């Protein structure tokens, strides 16, 4: 949780917005992660929103299903992801780092055997993409209990009892997927800062969200395509990233 | 909140993502309406007389029983429009679709047979259908895919994760996501998310409430037990729904056992899995150590659900339902019994539930016992595979 | 003589080798008995109701009539046990043979279905039962052959003459008239030496008998026509025999005309054949300008009996009912409609009866007039057979 | 007619039995047919029944329905089995000749025409095979009208009313299928001559049959047999025909 509290902060004081981008940890194997990670943060990530491999992820389009496949095809598990996550701590102590994950390896040896594991390594938030918030409360719980922001979506379908909920219940950021009005109740509701989620995939769409009024984007599977279109070479997919993410990150000043 | 309770104990629940909620909320109150509905419960009823040929008659078998004290009646299932019991609900799940207001039908198959289920429903009331299969399933299942498409769905294979049922369940309700304003998502079994495991209960609870008013009328009392197999759990809670207040009545559901259960290549989650959270409930299913969900292996086809209904895992927790395994061989010699005895070929999917009346009676062949088995579906589906495997044995 | 006229006009008789006449004289015998017995007619009402899933249903199909002025109802033959209207003579038959003390069942079949019930029957009422089937017609009946097998017959192959139907006819009373104080010839159709034809009339009017029941609590009138196949004439004296005496109630029987009748490869010899003595009746065939008695050609297996039941033949000289042909790409159009505006798919047999009421609807789509197909066995069987040809023609 | 009478006058003044082979006309081909006829009638051959090739003999055992697929591999017709029946008959003036006929062959081109056909060739006698005496009527009358002999069979399950209806309705001889109780019946009844059929393949059961009451025998499927077995050798064939025929005529003697 705290480090989002001292992004946001950080970022109100330039007047900018976040630029925060999804990939699978471990695709297309654990040394290339790594390295993509790097890239992204050098690039200018403020923040990272990571996938554990699962074999089901019944919320996933495609692109993000293959990269699951590539994955599990190099070997990773969610114990292999954890040491991943520890390192990845170790060399960055200030961005904050968000897990996307599935109920059930949370669920799997215990919910709050999960998240202190998750506070051990150094994550500051989790999303479990399908838990919603009424089924949530063992989940958020847990995840306060460890000084874990949850995450929660705010669906392009809600109404004001979930935009309530969403506001009450979540900590960190609020995962947006009328984009100006939801903002606004949610900056009334006084919910966790709003990112634009979904469909993020070109410069001028992370400065329109800004301009919206929300405090910033995610990319949600453009860097994953990046990933998947460079495979044969792992020099070129570093540079196009970092390519990527630098355009990003510049539209949002 | 919800109009009704989503859990049954711990099992059971929501956990779909968040999109997806409004989608679940809608059908219960579409739901919770029709059933006070008496022109939606008459629409009903005259589709499974008129058109699926309701009741299905209760046999009793009296050659199989000979020289014991077990009498053993079968719960014709398999003599219903389509050949199992999956149509019964499919009729009331259009029907609700046609309610509130949807054209189009999304439906998730694995052996084939709720895929051909839907594919008549939707071509009888002018639904438009597409169905998921995992490709894996589509090859081995070609004359299925051929009746649904010869019925007017369209069938898509899903070559994502294992390209099997679990595979097809992902991507219906990836598709539902998306689309649940004009389409329904018809699941095939006693699972999923609230309130799929209601809905199919009631939707199929037609099959205990005939067999006991027909087990009263031939035998004026009601059965020691009913048997089912198990695959997700619908044809199992639409036996014994009408009986779980009925004390006496013992309620048994039969889980594959595969090749055994110590080989591990079984489909028995309820009693040798772990309760996870997938496909929109927490129950009881087969997944690794670390928690990756998979497979379900038996000799029939359409006891592949990964899971179990949330139900069930209630009923067997606090024991008023008890749940047992029966392997392939076992299953295979109950379906050449019943095919020599009786002039019946079962499906081998509901050849477990009566392997283990078999066992029943067998073990104790002086014990006096009156028991019904659901006969869930016919087997001639089943032939070829059976024929195989005589074949590679001599 | 006999007890009955084994005549229906000119057609008809006992044209059979002196040494089968007291077989066919205790047959009948047995079954003038068996007629007034209530018991044997409550014993044969319980294995049709609790067995076999009588009464069948009376299914409307609007979406097939839409913008017409005819109203269709099918007569759900296809929902009988074993998916035909074969197995309710079987069952009718085989308590003859054990009311005569008979251990030992003998049939002849073509496309396997009266072969299927006749083991299915054999294997419920305890009687060792062998098929005869024409080797050819085994080469292409495999699945068939062996749901006899499991069921615990012995089939067996008959390569004499064509090596079809009319060669296991032959075989099957070559055995009975050395077997008969044992065994009795299970008969498959309504045809062969009094007093077949009026036995097998007389175990399936239940069919026609059933119609009328439910048409009038439906429609509250009769008919204006009943529509049904005729291969050897069973599943329609089935539906008409209860309605001959009802005048306004018009009868259609449909033969297969195969390629077209102009062709010559067809199956419909009652309207393009010529009279002749053959299967121990005088009656219309297939056969030669010099007498040789040759195939019936349909795209369905099961309209191959080279001629047709007497009362037919009688039925239509003295006008009472019509008697048509339909190709096979009108069969295998009726086939393909039913199956994506009803969900149901038809046997091939039964598309001839409902191409013809197709006919009837589209050529004068603002008569008004109220027609049931008998829709004698579902089509699962013959999905194969369409799937070649619809991927031969694209 | 008239040649039976005439025949079985001479074998009784002879104290002989009648011995009446079988054979499959235009079987394997007509000329070996003509000459295998030839043959069996220069062996001693009393009288003749003569097989016309039908598709479905449904009365028939194996040997002779493998008989009427060689004479349909050759191409016979009922058309060309009268050809040879005159031919056999301008050849052989008084032997008797009948024939064993499936009723649709006769009923085909009408009854009565079969009959004026078998009158004008010159065959002495007709057995339907598929036609009980039940059924009989309109066959045995145009049999009369045209001095054809009706033959009918006395099945082992014969009773009472049928031993009266054979012996009134049949002429030329009765071939039958308690066998000197039978025998001691039809000639109470004044039946037509009884001829033993069936299972008659060995000189000693020619022997019993007479020696029962019986007229003479006759051999319905043995010379089609050795027919059968020599298929490869014509001059074989002939030869063991010859040589089977001056045995069994032997033992009538
Ligand atoms: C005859 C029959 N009997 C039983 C079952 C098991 O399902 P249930 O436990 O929901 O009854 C099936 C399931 N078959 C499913 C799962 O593969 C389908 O998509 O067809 C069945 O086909
Ligand atoms: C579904 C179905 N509908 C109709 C028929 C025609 O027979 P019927 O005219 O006697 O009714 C058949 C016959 N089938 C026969 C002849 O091949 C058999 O031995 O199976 C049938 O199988
Ligand atoms: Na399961
Ligand atoms: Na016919």
């Amino acid at each position: 949780m705290e480090r989002y509290e001292n992004l946001f902060a950080q970022l109100n004081d330039r007047r900018e917005g976040a630029f925060v981008p999804f990939v699978t940890l471990g695709d297309p194997g654990i040394e290339q992660s790594l390295k993509i990670i790097d890239t992204l943060i050098d690039a200018g990530a403020d923040a990272l929103e990571l996938g554990v491999p699962f074999s089901d992820p019944l919320a996933d389009g495609p692109t993000i299903q293959n990269a699951n496949l590539r994955a599990f095809a190099a070997g990773v598990t969610p114990a292999q992801c954890f040491e991943m996550l520890a390192l990845i701590r170790e060399k960055h102590p200030t961005i904050p780092i968000g897990l996307l994950m599935y109920a059930n390896l949370v669920f799997n040896n215990g919910i709050d055997a999960f998240y202190a594991r998750c506070e051990q390594v150094g994550v500051d938030s989790v999303l479990v993409a399908d838990v919603p918030v009424e089924e949530s409360a063992p989940f958020r719980q847990a995840a306060l209990r460890h000084n874990i922001a949850p995450i929660f979506i705010c669906p392009p379908n809600a109404d004001d009892d979930l935009l309530r909920q969403v506001a009450s219940y979540g900590r960190g950021y609020t995962y947006l997927l009328p984009l100006h009005h939801l903002i606004e109740k949610l900056k009334e509701y006084h919910a966790a800062p709003a990112l634009q989620g979904f469909g993020i995939s070109s410069p001028e769409q992370v400065s329109a969200a800004v301009r919206a009024g929300a405090a910033g984007a995610i990319s949600g599977s453009a860097i994953v395509k990046i990933i998947e279109k460079n495979l044969a070479s792992p020099k070129q997919m570093l540079a196009e990233l970092r390519s990527f993410v630098s355009a990003m990150k510049a539209a949002s000043r | 909140t919800t109009l009704l309770n989503p859990y049954f104990g711990e099992f059971g629940g929501m956990y779909v993502p968040q999109i997806l909620m409004p989608a679940l909320n809608q059908l219960e109150e579409a739901f919770v309406s029709a059933q006070k509905d008496p022109e939606f419960q008459a629409q009903f009823a005259d589709l499974l007389k008129n058109y699926a040929g309701r009741p299905t008659a209760l046999t009793k078998c009296q050659n199989i029983t000979a020289g014991t004290r077990t009498t053993l009646y079968l719960k014709r299932e398999d003599l219903l429009h389509g050949g199992a019991h999956k149509t019964n609900q499919v009729l009331g799940q259009a029907l609700l679709a046609k309610r509130m207001g949807k054209s189009e039908i999304i439906a998730e198959t694995g052996a084939g047979q709720h895929g051909v289920a839907s594919a008549l429903a939707s071509a009888l009331l002018g639904l438009k259908c597409r169905i998921y299969m995992g490709a894996k399933d589509v090859e081995r299942q070609s004359p299925n895919v051929f009746r649904m498409r010869l019925m007017g769905a369209e069938v898509i294979p899903v070559h994502s994760g294992s390209a099997t049922l679990k595979d097809a369940c992902n991507e219906a309700l990836r598709d539902w996501s998306g689309s649940y304003e004009t389409a329904h998502y018809m699941l095939g079994t006693a699972a999923g998310p609230h309130p799929y495991p209601t809905i199919v209960r009631e939707f199929q609870r037609m099959i205990g409430e005939e067999t006991k008013a027909q087990i009263l009328d031939k035998e004026g009392r009601l059965p020691d037990a009913v048997i089912a197999c198990v695959g997700g759990g619908s044809n199992a809670i639409g036996m014994f729904a009408d009986f779980i207040n009925d004390t006496s009545v013992g309620l048994i559901g039969v889980e594959p056992g595969g090749h055994g259960i110590e080989t591990g290549e079984h489909g028995a989650p309820l009693k040798h899995g772990r309760v996870g959270i997938y496909f929109g409930m927490k129950a009881p299913m087969m997944q690794t150590a670390d928690g990756q969900i998979e497979e379900s292996y038996s000799i029939s086809a359409g006891l592949d659900f990964p899971s179990v209904g949330p139900q069930h895992a209630y009923l067997n927790s606090i024991g008023r339902a008890d749940y047992v395994s029966i392997t392939d061989d076992e299953a295979l010699e109950a379906f050449k019994t019943l095919c020599r005895h009786e002039g019946i070929i079962p499906a081998l999917e509901s050849s477990h539930a009566l392997a283990h009346a078999l066992k029943m009676m067998r073990e104790q062949p002086e014990k006096e016992q009156l028991l019904v088995v659901n006969l869930s579906g016919r087997g001639d589906k089943d032939i070829f595979t059976v024929h195989d495997i005589l074949k590679a044995r001599g």
